[PDB]
């Protein structure tokens, strides 16, 4: 998906 | 006039999060130590930019109210500010006072890093424009937070929610401008105006990187998401 790593870094922790 | 207790709390909190970035001295020490090939400098840039985005996301998540925003708007703000934040951080690093002759060697080394001359002139013009503002660490931190919380970004669904988060940071920055430079009442407007100049690096960032004097332009998957490359 578009911006998959950014979405991950934003939604983690 | 003076900062309120809530404003002081907000300022120290922003400063603490901002100070989690890679130290300017660390970066300039490597560039000044020895000259690198355009290939070596390209790899130094991609590793620096990857670490920068990672820390920028952590700084952004700590901005008051950021986590209450719509998830798609959160992505749009990060994606819309990452390149500008990198150039603003590079400008801060470039303008740090160094021993006699060091800033000249640093400039010459960056000028011969592999980047095209056509991107060199607008880049150093912006760095020197930033340098003339004689900004404090607090001003750089607040200006970075203001860049990130820009309600005018493309694809932002709820601009008012973003405005509400940016407005208290602009108020704090305005007070700091009046305190650090009372003789210059144009200082706040100057700081804000340089943000327009900052936005110009978005249009040509992809070309700036693709025209680096290297045979292969390898980027990390995270940089591919944030930069318009590969
Ligand atoms: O690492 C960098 N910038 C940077 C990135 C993320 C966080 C902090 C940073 F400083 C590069 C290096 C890379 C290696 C070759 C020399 C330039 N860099 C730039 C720069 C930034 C982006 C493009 Cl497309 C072209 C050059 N402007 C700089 C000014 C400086 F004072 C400085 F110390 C390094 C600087």
């Amino acid at each position: 998906k578009d911006h998959q790593l950014l979405r991950y870094l934003l939604d983690k922790d | 006039m003076e900062l309120t207790p809530d404003q002081q709390t907000l300022l120290h909190f922003i400063m603490d999060s901002y100070n989690k970035q890679r130290m300017p001295q660390e970066i300039t020490n490597k560039i000044l130590k020895e000259a690198f090939s355009a290939e070596e400098n390209f790899l130094i840039l991609t590793e620096m930019a990857t670490n920068h985005v990672q820390v920028l996301v952590e700084f952004t998540k700590k901005l008051p109210g950021f986590q209450t925003l719509d998830h798609e708007d959160q992505i749009a703000l990060l994606k819309g500010s990452a390149v500008e934040a990198m150039f603003l951080r590079s400008a801060e690093i470039f303008n740090k006072k160094l021993p006699s002759g060091h800033s000249d060697l640093l400039e010459a080394r960056i000028r011969n890093s592999g980047i095209s001359d056509e991107y060199i002139t607008p880049m150093f013009s912006f760095y020197k424009s930033i340098g003339e503002l004689k900004m404090t660490q607090e001003e750089y931190a607040l200006l970075t937070a203001i860049v990130i919380l820009s309600p005018d970004r493309q694809y932002i669904k709820d601009r008012e929610a973003v405005e509400k988060l940016q407005e208290p940071l602009l108020d704090v920055l305005q007070k700091l401008c009046k305190i650090h430079q009372p003789e210059n009442p144009q200082h706040f407007a100057c700081l804000l105006g340089r943000l327009t100049e900052l936005r110009t690096f978005n249009h040509h960032h992809a070309e700036m990187l693709m025209s680096w004097r290297v045979n292969d332009h390898k980027f990390t998957p995270l940089l591919c998401e944030i930069w318009d490359v590969q």
